[PDB]
């Protein structure tokens, strides 16, 4: 079942054997001080919604689409 | 520079000591005044300063370009081309008609032959070449005419007439190998024209005029191959056309030695010698078999694989075959 | 007879533009280069990959600095060197220098920006005129881009394109057989390769943008499992993160050109490849500019 | 206030490959892709509402009825799978079972007062398919029956599942 | 001649962070295959092969010269096994040959069967022992035809300026021209012109292969049209009686590639003689 | 008919698309070259004068082309008549027209005599003015400049009243020109007649209805301000300054925020003391976050240019409580602005005044989210290590530099790296080496190779510091760790610091530790490593001793050059030629 939510940080039987020492490492790292990056393409190239989400500035003184107009 | 920087300047020309300028003038004056004229006469000098090599002219300059430069040049000296003559001309409306006609006869050449498709304005040149093209065919004899018959006159910016006849000679005969390839009794011309300018080339020996060498060349020796009027690929042609077949024998076993003739050559050869036994003439089986045997032998000493035909032909071995 | 080509590309890192015949007899040189190459270049590891740069010079110096120098950091670009961007033309003779001077340490694939047409309407043409008062620069360099790898395989399981898949392509075999020197077209093969966009869809899909076609899962399952692959690097669409895994990590766009039309400000990434093939994502912000 | 109501075949069949390189399937969202492109062009037409049904099993069958968003009905279109039966009859009884749903509480069907062409709520059912036969799991049926077994309440007054204002098309998709 | 622990290690490598994010793919790719087989003995279990397939072909064994007859009926199976064996038919696969548009919508099956041809030397032997048998060539025009487009895309594709720059490609092209014309798929004009592929840049060889596609289409390579002539007990094509049979086009662009390279075909030229 | 080189060659030239029309344009030179002086000064002139359809693309182009004339027009007596098509050129509506026309004409000047232009200049910029046109009035203005150096008082006069009819004008884009050629024009007029004339103007401008005029009035305040520094200046640019301080407009208040240091230093310290500073005060605190952004900028300069009298006095009473506000604010680019500049008072607030109040706001900005406030606060660290000294430095601000050794952004680690010298260049081996030494050999395996790089030329200025002594107990054996590595780039690092080491290390240290490791790394599979190992061997070959040159490094060059790539083969032979 994909999209299943994995729960390799919370769960240790997701750990595949091939990768169990380099995940041991970075959720050790990432357990001290010290999946991600796998949205839906559709919500991807989104600047109106990430510029929302973002602070503004200081204020001033053949084919079909290519992005961003 | 530019058409206007050149119009003004009477001696720009004079100061470059081009085949694109010519085809910017000829560009800008495409559209139909004194301006017009400026330019044509500038063109033509231009052109006249290179000591008119259609050698150099024909790769840049387009067809249809050289036809209206050459066609203005018609205009300003003479007055069909054929029913007019009159070879005993004064020498610029000479060497104008020659080289016009020259130039008709090496488009003619030049568009049998076959060009690299551009894989990715073009319209319109397409078109007017076409036309032109079409009606060069339609005359083509006429400019066949008139350089033939120019080229029995040596009446004479005077040129030299022993090479105004190799060039003009060799334009006839590498027109006639074009024809050739539909009525093949035009070959022979084609090779007196040839022997001509090989003769005359190495006679004198001119410079401005330069001959490809390597072309003239392979035009000699397929002449010499085609109609007869020696290296074992002609002695295996005359000794096929002739009816003869043992040379061809002996020649290929020499041949397994000295590993001269083209493999594909031989193969066809034997192909051709299976399909003249298929239509009849018992005699030639041994000569198959014999022929085969030695492409056999060819074969494995150049490490390749034995043919089915040398595999069926040793079905019912016999004493005489091993 | 390489030591202009080192000034050259120092002169070019001071975002400093060569002459006209400079650029001329570059173009000569990568023309050359490039006429050897197959349509799908095999890269060895170590490599760096790289995505979409569209013209934006400093941000391709802040990758520089990133990743590293050229000759001591292997690169792949993959494709769309130009347009959308100020500096367009010194960013692509950059990358066109160093593919002269370093041909089996920087390799540089082709985008759909790198054609007449798009080039003509988006504004490299612009910028050349502007830079040069010719078109003669632009002719040289698109006459160029005709030369370009469309793909790039890095030891036979990456697969580095610009675009997408094709319904008419199924193997690399196929693109390898292409006809690459020629324009991009408006329909077929070559097109849907630098054109097509993956998305969470099904079969294929009529894209968005007039060329190439839109690609879900399945499509990429099928194509990587076809052709012996775990992974389509891929840089075509914006990304937002610099870098996104798509199609159940079959597929990563990785997007190079960051605050990409100078107003989107989107993060960028390059994804390097070490001696193992174990990949590891460096996201950079934009250089400082005024 | 028109209804688009879009019947894709889901049937297996549609899986098969055209010279396009493409599924019967894959052509049939981009014809849906096409004729919302080109109805689009129409100002009049910015008011509309489009509906998706498939074949597949009931609660499955619909993707989007009423009261769902132009972009969820995008959205179920591009992840269709072809991986059913051609249940064509009882994907046409849910097609009708969906418009026909809202009548009786609205009044839109006068029942013994007369027929009012002025009292109608228009829609049309385009069904994209193949030529392919018929298939249940009993086997193939070979003519297009309309199953009668659970009714709508006030099924009974009008003895057919479609309606007045309500048109079939089909797009029998016979790309070689 | 055909073609072709973990964890221990692991941790010793390791520092106190991964640095690399993953692992694409199961790591490294393998050292690929390798191939070590003496040619001659290829050459040797090739022609025990082919004699086999010959004895086996042939009517069972006058002139003491001369070899039997190579039956038509058994050279159409070796074709349609041959056709089965290397592409499975039926997208195109009537003996018609189509427009030279239509190759560009098969090329896929083209390249498949370039690439079993590429793989399997053999496949050209077993080609030639078809063509040995008139007629039954006909029935293994498919594999002709792909692998005529895909040597057609290769030249089209090709940036070099000689065929000596794609070797197997050179040979593939003559040996392919040479069991048509060996078949009498084509006349012996036609036929003489894998002669001159060495010498020739891409482009006039796609031409000429391209008037082999367009000889074919005009023609057609039928077994009807080969007829029983019983004086020998075997088959005959006999191109003149179908009008045209020298290939007047074909043979006119070929004398134009010629021509034009006269300084270097110059010795080639007595192979293409209509008469 | 057409062989008449003016009309029948450039109309029929123009006629063309864009790029020929553009060609054709910059070959007016050689038309005017090919004929005589005489032909051109009576003919050519009056054809630019007409066919006015040429479209923008041509207009700066001929007005460049008409700027470069000075001896093709006859000389510097008849240059004066290419003052009209140029000023009816000036007439078009784009804007890139006017400016260039202005440039060209004003270069021409250099040709031009008193009278010459007393008999066309003046008249020219009367009937300009007069033009029923904006944008011959905004030509007027911007040619009206240049002719003050040159006329004498009786025009000079009319040159001063014709300005002040253009500064009452109506139509507002009029009015911006020529307040924006008021400061320009500020610097050359005598300052007498500037009280007469342009301070009535340069005030009622000031207080325009429009926004941009205002705008500009701010602009020119320095221009009108730098001079007339009697009582004058008190009630010169006082009403402006006073009431542009907290202005409504929003610009205003932006465009005298980011001017106030050339202001301050041009009318002395004591009067913007007195004066000026309420308006400084509240402006830090203002609505917007604009202007607050735009003024923090200039507290370093505004507090060094100002009285010793009282310097401390004024900034603790007045600079400080804002300051407060200031750290604390919602905005990034405030604070962004803030932290470049406000840690520069270290010197001039004192050391115990920096210990008791700026370290707290310097630790405030440390922890701010945005980062770029924490890289403009790590960017001058070196004058509070001059003013304060190791001890306090290393007691309070050093934990927050560990936790920015190891942040997100790379620029910030890159700054850090920078003063990791410095600081060690003033701190102990044994505190330095337990605390920080590890952490500078954490950047050698960094991802970014700006740190990388930047933390090896860190490294030779420590080993050039401490010594090899030091640098073989902790630095090498750690290095020679990450040469193994499988990852390329931290062999890649291994070679570079082998590099920059080696130079400052010793030739027997680095013919007996550092050469072996580079021994090892010619035969690895990866050309990068061997090109690289290449052109270490030929960085230290002239360092190291050189009887083991020849012995061992000379072998493996005569393999690289055997190398299969290209690279590693040219990198190869160049090291072995320059080793010799
Ligand atoms: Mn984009
Ligand atoms: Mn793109």
């Amino acid at each position: 079942n994909k999209d299943l939510k994995p729960q390799t940080f919370r769960n240790a039987y997701d750990i595949p054997r091939r990768n169990l020492l380099d995940h041991l490492t970075r959720m050790r790292s990432n357990l001290l001080k010290s999946q991600v990056h796998s949205v839906p393409i559709a919500q991807m190239g989104n600047y109106q919604e990430y510029l929302k989400q973002v602070p503004s500035p200081l204020r001033e003184l053949g084919m079909m689409i290519d992005e961003a107009d | 520079t530019c058409w206007f920087e050149f119009l003004l300047e009477e001696s720009l020309l004079e100061k470059h000591l081009p085949v694109q300028l010519i085809v910017q003038f000829l560009e800008q004056a495409s559209k139909p005044n004194k301006r017009n004229r400026i330019l044509k006469l500038l063109a033509l000098k231009v052109a006249a300063h290179l000591k008119w090599d259609l050698d150099i002219l024909e790769k840049s300059l387009s067809v249809p370009v050289l036809n209206m430069l050459l066609n203005e040049l018609l205009c300003i000296s003479k007055v069909k081309h054929v029913d007019m003559d009159l070879a005993t001309l004064p020498p610029t409306t000479a060497m104008a008609v020659l080289l016009y006609n020259r130039w008709a006869i090496r488009t003619i050449v030049q568009s049998s032959f076959p060009v690299k498709q551009a894989k990715p304005q073009m319209q319109q040149e397409k078109e007017l070449t076409e036309n032109i093209l079409k009606v060069l065919k339609e005359q083509a004899a006429d400019s066949i005419l008139v350089l033939e018959a120019a080229l029995k006159l040596n009446k004479d910016l005077k040129v030299k007439t022993e090479e105004m006849q190799c060039q003009v000679c060799y334009d006839l005969g590498a027109a006639y190998f074009q024809q050739g390839s539909t009525n093949s009794a035009v070959y022979e011309n084609a090779r007196e024209k040839f022997f001509r300018t090989k003769e005359l080339i190495a006679e004198i020996g001119s410079l401005s005029c330069t001959i490809d060498e390597k072309r003239l060349a392979g035009y000699c020796q397929a002449c010499d191959v085609l109609v007869p009027s020696l290296t074992p690929y002609s002695q295996v042609h005359i000794c096929l056309r002739s009816g003869n077949y043992q040379e061809v024998i002996q020649i290929f076993i020499e041949d397994n030695l000295t590993l001269s003739l083209p493999v594909q050559f031989r193969q066809s050869v034997l192909r051709e010698l299976f399909k003249k036994a298929q239509q009849g003439n018992e005699a030639l089986d041994e000569i198959c078999f014999k022929v085969c045997a030695c492409n056999t032998v060819r074969d494995i000493l150049e490490g390749r694989t034995i043919s089915v035909q040398f595999n069926q032909l040793f079905l019912r071995p016999n004493k005489e075959k091993i | 007879f390489t030591k202009e080509l080192d000034q050259w590309i120092e002169q070019l890192n001071e975002c400093k533009q060569l002459s006209e015949s400079q650029v001329k007899s570059l173009c000569e040189k990568a023309k050359e280069i490039l006429t050897k190459e197959s349509n799908v270049q095999e890269v060895r590891c170590p490599v760096t990959v790289c995505g979409d740069v569209h013209g934006q010079f400093h941000d391709l110096m802040e990758l520089f600095r990133i990743g590293g120098k050229s000759p001591d950091t292997n690169y792949l670009f993959m494709g769309d060197y130009v347009n959308r961007g100020y500096y367009s033309v010194e960013t692509v003779t950059l990358l066109v220098a160093l593919k002269v001077r370093y041909r089996e340490r920087i390799t540089i694939l082709r985008g759909n920006h790198e054609s007449r047409q798009i080039t003509q309407v988006y504004g490299f043409y612009d910028e050349c005129l502007r830079k040069y008062g010719n078109a003669n620069v632009w002719k040289y360099f698109t006459d160029l881009f005709d030369y370009l790898p469309l793909t790039a395989l890095v030891d036979g399981q990456i697969f580095c394109l610009h675009g997408g898949l094709s319904p008419s392509i199924d193997t690399l075999d196929h693109i390898r057989a292409l006809d690459r020197l020629q324009e991009v077209p408006h329909e077929g093969p070559m097109c849907d390769l630098l054109w097509s966009d993956p998305d969470d869809r099904g079969g294929w899909g009529i894209s968005p943008r007039g060329a190439g076609y839109t690609f879900g899962q399945d499509i990429s399952e099928t194509f990587n499992h076809a052709n012996g692959l775990t992974l389509v690097s891929r840089a075509h669409q914006l990304v937002m993160e610099g870098y996104n895994w798509c199609h159940d990590r079959n597929v990563v766009t990785i997007f190079s050109a960051p605050n990409y039309c100078y107003r989107c400000g989107n993060q960028a990434a390059i994804m390097e490849l070490d001696d193992t093939l174990k990949y590891s994502f460096l996201q950079f912000d934009p250089a400082p500019r005024r | 206030m028109p209804i688009l109501l879009f019947l894709i075949d889901t049937s297996a069949s549609m899986n098969q490959r055209s010279h396009l390189g493409t599924t019967y399937l894959d052509t049939a969202k981009g014809a849906v892709e096409t004729f919302m492109k080109l109805r689009a062009r129409d100002p009049a037409s910015r008011g509309d509402r489009y509906m998706l049904v498939t074949f597949e099993e009931p609660p499955y069958a619909i993707k989007a009825g009423w009261k769902e968003n132009h972009a969820t009905f995008m959205n179920e279109l591009k992840n269709l799978q072809a991986e059913g039966l051609t249940t064509l009859g009882q994907s046409l009884r849910t097609a009708f079972d969906l418009l026909n749903l809202n009548r009786l509480v609205t009044g839109i069907d006068n029942y013994g007062q007369g027929r009012n062409p002025f009292f109608l709520e228009p829609a049309i059912i385009i069904t994209i398919t193949d030529g392919s036969k018929l298939t249940t799991t009993s086997g193939v049926q070979d003519e297009l029956h309309l199953p009668l077994n659970s009714p709508l309440p006030g099924s009974e007054l009008t003895k057919e599942p479609f309606r007045w204002d309500q048109r079939l098309f089909a797009l029998v998709l016979r790309l070689p | 001649g055909g073609q072709v622990a973990s964890l221990l290690d692991t941790n010793r490598r390791h520092i106190w962070s991964v640095f690399h994010a993953g692992v694409i793919g199961r790591g490294l790719k393998p050292p690929k295959f390798v191939q070590s087989r003496n040619q001659q003995e290829v050459i040797y279990n090739t022609q025990s092969l082919l004699s086999l397939l010959v004895h086996c072909c042939s009517a069972p064994g006058g002139e003491c010269w001369g070899a039997p007859i190579l039956s038509p009926e058994a050279a159409k199976a070796v074709a349609v096994t041959l056709v089965e064996s290397v592409c499975p038919d039926a997208a195109g696969a009537e003996l018609a040959w189509p427009p030279e548009e239509h190759a560009r919508a098969t090329v896929e099956r083209d390249l498949r069967i370039g690439r079993r041809f590429r793989e399997q030397p053999l496949l050209f032997e077993l080609l030639k022992l078809v063509a040995a048998a008139p007629p039954a060539l006909c029935y293994c025009s498919v594999l002709l035809r792909g692998l005529l487009a895909a040597l057609l895309g290769h030249w089209e594709a090709s940036r070099h300026p000689d065929t000596t720059h794609s070797p197997w490609h050179l040979e593939a092209s003559c040996t392919l021209v040479a069991v048509m014309a060996e078949g009498s798929l084509l006349p012996p004009a036609l036929g003489n012109m894998h002669e001159v592929f060495s010498q020739l840049a891409p482009f006039e060889v796609r031409l000429l292969l391209l008037s082999v596609w367009g000889f074919l289409r005009e023609h057609g390579p039928l077994p009807q049209k080969f007829i029983f002539q019983s004086e020998r007990g075997r088959f005959i094509r006999d191109f003149s009686r179908e009008g045209g049979g020298e290939g007047g086009p074909h043979l006119a662009v070929l004398h134009s590639v010629l021509h034009r390279n006269i300084d270097r075909l110059g010795l080639f030229s007595g192979r293409f003689q209509a008469p | 008919d057409s062989l008449y080189p003016i009309a029948v060659l450039i109309d029929e030239l123009r006629n063309e698309d864009v790029q020929l029309r553009l060609n054709s344009i910059k070959k007016l030179s050689t038309i005017a070259l090919a004929l005589g002086v005489e032909r051109t000064r009576s003919e050519l002139l009056p054809f630019l004068t007409d066919t006015i359809y040429d479209e923008d693309e041509v207009l700066l182009a001929l007005a460049e082309q008409l700027g470069t004339f000075t001896t093709l027009v006859g000389g510097p007596e008849y240059v004066h008549c290419l003052l009209p098509p140029l000023e009816s050129l000036a007439t078009v509506e784009e804007t890139v027209v006017r400016d260039k026309a202005v440039e060209s004409l004003r270069a021409i000047s250099h040709e031009h005599s008193p009278s010459d232009l007393e008999a066309h200049f003046v008249p020219l910029v009367k009937r300009l003015a007069g033009g029923d046109w904006f944008t011959s009035r905004t030509s007027a203005c911007g040619l009206f400049s240049v002719c003050y150096p040159r006329v004498s008082s009786a025009v000079k006069a009319e040159l001063r009243q014709y300005f002040r009819n253009l500064c009452s004008d109506d139509t507002p884009m009029v009015r911006r020109a020529a307040a924006s050629k008021l400061g320009e024009f500020a610097k050359v007029l005598e300052l007498d007649n500037v009280k007469s004339e342009i301070i009535p103007m340069f005030s009622n401008l000031a207080s325009d209805e429009q926004d941009s005029v205002r705008l500009l009035a701010v602009e020119a305040c320095v221009n009108i301000a730098q001079l007339l520094p009697q009582e004058d200046l008190e009630a010169l640019v006082m009403p402006t300054l006073r009431q542009a301080a907290e202005d409504k407009s929003w610009r205003v208040r932006y465009m005298v925020a980011d001017k106030f240091t050339e202001l301050q230093k041009a009318v002395g310290p004591e009067i913007t003391k007195t004066d000026l500073v309420p308006a400084f005060q509240n402006l830090m605190k203002d609505c917007e976050a604009e202007v607050r952004a735009a003024a923090s900028h200039k507290v370093k300069e505004f507090c060094e240019n100002l009285s010793a009298d009282c310097r401390e006095n004024v900034i603790m009473s007045q600079i400080l409580p804002c300051i407060k506000e200031l750290v604390s604010d919602a905005n990034q680019h405030v604070k962004s602005a803030l932290a470049s500049v406000i840690m520069g008072l270290s010197p001039i607030l004192g050391k115990d005044n920096t210990i008791e109040h700026l370290l707290p706001l310097f630790l405030a900005q440390l922890k701010d989210e945005c980062p770029e406030v924490r890289l403009n606060i790590i960017s001058n660290l070196d004058c509070v290590n001059e003013v304060i000294g190791i001890r306090q430095l290393s007691q309070s601000l050093l934990p927050a530099i560990v936790e920015l050794a190891e942040d997100a952004k790379w620029r910030v680690r890159l700054a850090i790296i920078e003063y990791m010298p410095l600081l060690a260049g003033q701190l102990g081996v044994e505190f330095f080496d337990e605390k920080l030494n590890s952490l500078c050999m954490a950047w050698l395996v960094d991802h970014v190779y700006a740190i990388r790089e930047a933390a090896t030329s860190n490294l030779k200025k420590l080993v050039e510091k401490f010594g090899k002594e030091w640098a073989h107990a902790t630095i090498i054996p750690k290095v020679l760790a990450m040469s193994g590595d499988p990852n390329y780039l931290h062999r890649m690092t291994t070679l570079f610091c082998i590099n920059v080491l080696s130079e400052v290390c010793g030739q027997d240290i680095t013919t007996k530790h550092m050469l072996p490791t580079v021994l090892r790394m010619a035969g690895d599979p990866v050309a990068n490593v061997r090109f690289n190992v290449a052109k270490s061997l030929q960085k230290i070959g002239p360092i190291l001793d050189n009887s083991t040159l020849q012995s061992e490094v000379k072998p493996i060059l005569e393999k690289l050059t055997q190398d299969q790539d290209v690279d590693v083969k040219y990198f190869a032979q160049e090291a072995l030629t320059v080793l010799s």
